[PDB]
DNA sequence: GCATGCTCTACTGCTTCGATATCG
DNA sequence: AAGCAGTAGAGCA
DNA sequence: TGCTCTACTGCTTCGATATCG
DNA sequence: AAGCAGTAGAGCATGC
């Protein structure tokens, strides 16, 4: 089907970036820019050995992606402007810039998703239709990353940003990621 | 049996009055009974063609049998339907058929008894083939045969006893001297009126009872147990295009072939790959690479866990629901565990869920299994028979998506009016009988090809209404629900 | 003691026939 | 194998 | 600026064919 | 799948 991917990648050991300003957007690099998805996007991402990480900010990567969207559509049209998010909310965050970027997001259309870890809250192997926390996995970061993602689902879309949220565990076996995208029939 | 046929055969009085128009100006009965042996010809060569069909008239005044007794005249023998026999038949209607069958071989003569029912065993004996069903038809208004001798008379219910003996069955299909039952008479030691079903319901129908697959059904890993899936509906359609020559009219014998590498010669599958192509890359396989690459699973039917009879709505389904029956031929005992898992999921109300592959290479599908329990009566009703229901189940992407964003509700006065409406169109709804129109027209359409009464009838269009019928039965309240609510006010 | 002669279930396979999957 | 609405590039206001 | 024809074209669907129990 | 025909791997019996 013709579509476009982008990939964004936070946290590597190289800061090259359309905007990178400081320690503002820093290690931040987008692998593959906005390309119909050939066999070179399977290629790099079975080049993806390392992590290599010295995170520094997260809730930016946003504000590039759609800076990047801005400056590529010109004549053309998406219907939709899909973007997901996949970490594990282990690092530390920045809630200076939240209100003005939920209001520009309101204003520019995103339909945003995340993916979470292992514990939402014997052998947890994959996916087996089963629970979700090891004994007990949260800690402070965990619980101030679910509380503020949480807080800005609900106040993007209600009651379903409760909703929008989805563990790796469970979305093996369910396509909770192929949503909102099909045009019906 | 499965290769069992059956059989009958036509038997036809023509004595004395029956050839006669019984000093009536409305029906006569010689050609009414060959009408309907013609349609009985007509039915069955579509319906079920390949059982055994004869005709033999008695009294006539020629003979000849196998064994040359008198009186007695055979037409055609025990086979298949087929269109020059009914082109054979079809010659003795109306009074000018009634003189060329008199020119043929007769009417009138000393009709004898019983050994008519002798060359009617004579022929189904010398057969060789499985017989299932054996009833012979009797075609006859005379309801006491016996008038002078009773010698005769103790023949025949001796000789008809006799053919009882071995399994024969006869049942005369009484005809009428006033236009209706009136010969109220004493056959209470021969045999074991209405002909409207020899004339005309059996236009289509097809016959067989098979398995389509036996299979078994393992509870842990270790427990299993023997079931054959049956089907119970199939979406009969029409026969295939058999491929003829135009002048001489044989079967072609079409072979296919491949080659022509840029080299002529030929070619082989060894020789050859399969391939695909996705934007620039091909990806080059083998077709045992095709054939292993879906493989999930030995087939059977694994058992997932119990579930009760509400989460899954009858809205979800995929495919004509078989019907599962245990049978104790490759595990000896199973009609035990499935008696008590019937009756325990029967009173509790619960149905199982199992992964189902069907055969020795097929990627594995989810099936619920519902069960059902036994109807009979008096006229026997066994239109349930027990046992499990195979409802299928989507995955999903079976399940589509909609545009589901429309909302406007509704004022509480046109629900009454519809409801009268409905009520006023009420009635059941069937048992049968809603039949194929395409496919209808089709088996008319070949019935009048080979025998050359060239009027191709018109296919009775069952399922179209009669809007002319169902206005006046509605009553003049369409223009009222229309200017209710919903005008169409330009 | 190895070589040849009757004989008994019974395993593989041919034939038809109906359903299912696939392609045009 | 074969028909039914979608959508733009000329023919015509 | 405003209207019209039509030139395919995906999205279907019967119908012919290859396989399997 | 249902039916049915066939032959072979083997088992008892006798011999220069």
């Amino acid at each position: 089907n013709k579509d476009e991917i982008a990939l964004v990648l936070f946290g590597t050991d190289g800061t090259d970036n359309p905007l990178s300003g400081g320690d503002q957007y820093q290690n931040i690099t987008v692998h593959r820019h906005l390309m119909l998805p050939d066999f070179d996007l399977l290629e790099d991402i079975e080049s993806k050995i390392q992590p290599g990480s010295q995170q520094a900010d997260f809730l930016d990567a946003l504000i590039v992606s759609m800076d990047v969207i801005q400056h590529e559509t010109i004549g053309k049209k998406f219907e939709k402007r899909h973007i997901e998010i996949f970490t594990d909310l282990s690092s530390r965050f920045s809630k200076s810039q939240l209100d003005i970027i939920i209001h520009s997001l309101k204003k520019c259309d995103i339909s945003l998703q995340f993916f979470l870890p292992f514990s939402l809250g014997g052998p947890f192997r994959l996916g087996g239709h089963g629970p979700s926390f090891p004994l007990k996995g949260i800690t402070e970061q965990q619980k101030e990353g679910l509380e503020i993602v949480k807080m800005v689902m609900i106040s993007l879309e209600g009651e379903d940003g409760l909703d929008e949220i989805y563990s790796f565990s469970e979305s093996l076996r369910k396509l909770c990621v192929f949503k909102k995208i099909e045009r019906h029939s | 049996k499965y290769s069992g046929r059956d059989s009958l055969i036509f038997l036809v009085d023509a004595s004395k009055a029956m050839f006669e128009s019984q000093s009536e100006d409305e029906l006569t009965p010689f050609d009414m009974s060959i009408q309907c042996i013609q349609s009985v010809y007509i039915s069955k060569i579509i319906s079920s063609d390949r059982d055994l069909l004869a005709v033999v008239f008695y009294g006539t005044e020629k003979d000849k049998n196998s064994v040359n007794f008198k009186n007695i005249y055979v037409l055609q023998e025990l086979d298949n339907p087929g269109a020059k026999r009914i082109l054979e038949l079809d010659q003795f209607k109306g009074q000018q058929g009634q003189k060329r069958f008199q020119d043929m071989m007769g009417h009138g003569s000393d009709y004898s008894l019983s050994e008519v029912l002798w060359v009617c065993a004579n022929l189904f004996s010398d057969v060789q083939f499985k017989m299932s069903h054996k009833r012979i038809m009797l075609f006859t208004n005379e309801d006491n045969p016996h008038g002078n001798d009773s010698a005769k008379a103790s023949r025949a219910r001796t000789k008809a006893g006799d053919l009882r003996d071995t399994g024969i069955f006869l049942d005369l299909m009484h005809l009428k001297k006033p236009g209706g039952f009136d010969i109220s008479l004493f056959y209470r030691d021969i045999i074991s009126s209405k002909l409207e079903d020899l004339l005309r319901k059996v236009r289509a129908k097809e016959t067989r009872k098979r398995a389509l697959s036996r299979l078994k059904l393992k509870l842990n890993k270790d427990i299993v147990i023997s079931v054959g899936i049956y089907n119970l509906v199939q979406k009969a359609l029409k026969p295939p295009p058999i491929k003829l020559y135009r002048e001489t009219n044989e079967p072609v014998k079409t072979k296919t072939r491949t080659f022509n590498t840029s080299t002529g010669g030929l070619l082989l599958p060894s020789d050859t790959k399969r391939s695909q192509i996705y934007g620039s890359r091909q990806i080059i396989l083998e077709k045992e690479e095709t054939e292993e690459l879906k493989r999930f699973d030995d087939p059977g039917l694994m058992l997932m866990g119990f579930k009760p009879l509400v989460l899954l709505k009858k809205h979800h389904y995929l495919r004509p629901s078989l019907f599962v029956y245990p049978e104790e031929s490759l595990v000896i005992g199973s009609s035990t565990l499935f008696s008590a898992l019937l009756i325990k999921c029967l009173e509790k109300e619960v149905a199982a869920l199992c992964r189902y592959t069907p055969r020795r290479n097929i990627p594995p599908y989810f099936v619920a299994l519902v069960p059902q329990e036994e109807e009979l009566d008096d006229q026997k009703i066994q239109v349930t028979p027990p046992g499990f229901q195979l409802v299928f189940l989507p995955f999903a992407d079976d399940k589509r998506k909609m545009p589901f964003t429309e909302k406007i509700m509704a004022t509480p006065e046109q629900v009454g009016k519809m409801k009268a409406i409905v009520e006023k169109l009420r009635f059941t709804y069937r048992s049968d009988s809603f039949e194929n129109p395409v496919l209808q027209q089709h088996f008319r359409n070949l019935e009048a090809l080979a025998l050359d009464l060239m009027e191709p009838e018109q296919a009775v269009d069952l399922t179209l209404p009669k809007v002319e019928a169902m206005n006046k039965r509605l009553g003049s309240l369409v223009d009222e629900f229309k200017e209710l609510v919903y005008p169409p006010d330009y």
